[PDB]
């Protein structure tokens, strides 16, 4: 239930990356930790809200096979 | 007290809605930066496919360069011939987008207007009769021609006096027949090449094929710049080869929709006899010289659209000058119209119309620029 996601750096990084990409728009989240932790549905909802249809990309650092 | 609360709710509502203009002007900042994103696309013509990849384009400029589609550019509408949208760095296609000034093709397409009036100059004793029985047999039922066996008319002439049955009438065949016509002038049709009038005259064709209603009309066929070149060493007769090729396209290869290519036109000097035959020309209509009562009947029409004293006796008018064309009598009516906008007055005396027709009858006496004549 511990978990912070910066409003600031989420809403200035956004829009200065939307000024570098007209198309570029925020479409989800990513995260690593293969096992999905329960926090996820948690940060999901704030996902949520950012985005109107926001996915969850668990992209592994560590390639398997 | 409340209501001094409730008018300070109103100057905060008034606030608010100048908050909404500034998210307005924020939504429009928003929207010029997504547009300056874009880089635009070349403006191209597919020459050809070369693979169902790569097609082959040459760009509006001229430097050509082969390109292979994007996405979902749906090729079967990449067909050549269809302008494409090439990218500024990529030089692919992006999308299928047709748009063409087309100012010449224009000329020769539905330039060509249509006269709502049934009897514009009257005279419709075969014009509603004989032009419109053989038209209109096709066009109600081409079956029926089928079952006969017989090729149905391609086209019929209206050999006639100049002016009378030619400035007029040329258009009222469109509203016997409720549809706009094509006019086959030939001032566009022959552009630059001799042989190129031919296959335009195709591309008219096609055109008329899109609307079963719509019937080509060849009017002034001989007329055309400076004037018809006949057999000759510095020019031929190419409009009588154009006339040959035309028998080609009106019979077999180009016949469909129960359209009719009537060669309605007195302006050619010469008419093949091959034409003649009943097939390409099955019938010819000949419009007459007015019958001086039925010149009574078009001073009427004409008179339609005119303000006048209600004192008028048209067929002492008509008495005064025999002028036999259409456009002479509509003459008379604007020239009465000027005799009235002498001394300013609104309505037109019988007199004003006199004198217009005592001015049309030195016009009928002395005529010029006049050459075309029916075989």
């Amino acid at each position: 239930s511990v978990w912070f996601l910066d409003h600031d750096y989420l809403e200035n990084m956004y829009g200065m990356f939307k000024k570098v990409n007209a198309r570029e728009r925020i479409v989800g989240w990513y995260h690593t930790g293969p096992k999905l932790h329960k926090n996820d549905i948690a940060i999901n909802e704030l996902m949520k809200r950012y985005c109107p249809n926001s996915v969850l990309v668990i992209i592994d650092v560590k390639p398997k096979d | 007290k409340l209501l001094e609360h409730k008018e300070i709710d109103g100057r905060l509502k008034e606030l608010r809605e100048q908050l909404k203009e500034l998210t307005k002007q924020y939504e429009k900042s928003e929207n010029d930066l997504k547009a300056l994103q874009s880089v635009g696309q070349i403006v191209g013509e597919v020459l050809k496919q070369l693979t169902e990849e790569k097609f082959i384009v040459k760009a509006t400029n001229g430097p050509r360069y082969v390109v292979g589609c994007r996405r979902q550019l749906d090729k079967s509408k990449l067909k050549p011939g269809t302008r494409v949208a090439l990218d500024m760095t990529t030089l692919t296609i992006m999308r299928y987008l047709p748009r063409e000034v087309d100012p010449l093709v224009y000329n020769m397409s539905h330039e060509d207007p249509g006269n709502v009036s049934y009897s514009e100059i009257g005279g419709l004793s075969e014009q509603i009769r004989e032009l419109r029985e053989v038209i209109e047999l096709p066009l109600t039922n081409p079956e029926l021609f089928q079952r006969v066996g017989i090729i149905p008319p391609k086209g019929c002439l209206l050999y006639g006096p100049p002016g009378t049955g030619k400035t007029l009438l040329a258009r009222a065949v469109a509203s016997q027949l409720d549809c706009n016509f094509l006019k086959v002038v030939s001032s566009s049709i022959v552009d630059k090449y001799i042989g190129e009038s031919a296959r335009l005259i195709r591309e008219m064709f096609n055109y008329a094929r899109d609307h079963q209603p719509c019937i080509i009309f060849m009017d002034e066929i001989d007329a055309i710049g400076g004037r018809r070149f006949s057999e000759g060493t510095s020019a031929d007769r190419e409009i009588q080869r154009t006339l040959m090729e035309l028998l080609n396209q009106m019979d077999g290869f180009d016949t469909l929709h129960r359209v009719k290519m009537i060669m309605a036109t007195n302006r050619p000097d010469t008419l093949d006899p091959a034409l003649l035959r009943p097939g390409r020309l099955d019938r010819k209509i000949h419009i007459d010289l007015p019958n001086e009562q039925a010149r009574l009947d078009i001073l009427k029409i004409h008179a339609g659209p005119i303000t006048k004293h209600g004192e008028i006796d048209y067929e002492a008018i008509v008495k005064l000058s025999d002028g036999f064309n259409g456009a002479d009598l509509r003459n008379v009516c604007t020239e009465a119209g000027m005799f009235a906008i002498r001394a300013d007055h609104d309505f037109v005396v019988q007199e004003d119309f006199m004198k217009a027709v005592r001015k049309v009858a030195d016009s009928k006496k002395l005529e010029s620029k006049l050459d075309y004549k029916p075989v």
